[PDB]
């Protein structure tokens, strides 16, 4: 969430690491839960 | 002195309780239970799929 707050203002340095590192929704239907 | 009575079998109980359901100004039909399940459906819907 931090990393949101301060990719809001511009670019203020902070290159830390790849923090996120996710994928998107991986186009899956999973029936049941989980 | 005050007494119960224990009529209150409900509201409008003909044409126009008919009126009111199928004039669906505020959705209030069964909403003391319907209204709950479109809320959560409404809410919820934001999930795994």
């Amino acid at each position: 969430i931090r990393v949101e707050e301060r990719l809001k203002k511009i670019i203020k340095g902070r290159e830390k690491n790849i923090l996120k590192p996710k994928a998107a929704s991986k186009m899956v239907v999973s029936e049941l839960k989980e | 002195f005050i007494y119960e009575k224990s009529r209150s079998g409900d509201i409008t109980q003909g044409l126009p309780k008919v009126e009111q359901v199928l004039e669906v100004r505020s959705i209030d039909s069964i909403s003391i239970n319907l209204e709950k399940r479109i809320d959560s459906w409404n809410e919820r819907i934001t999930r795994i799929l």
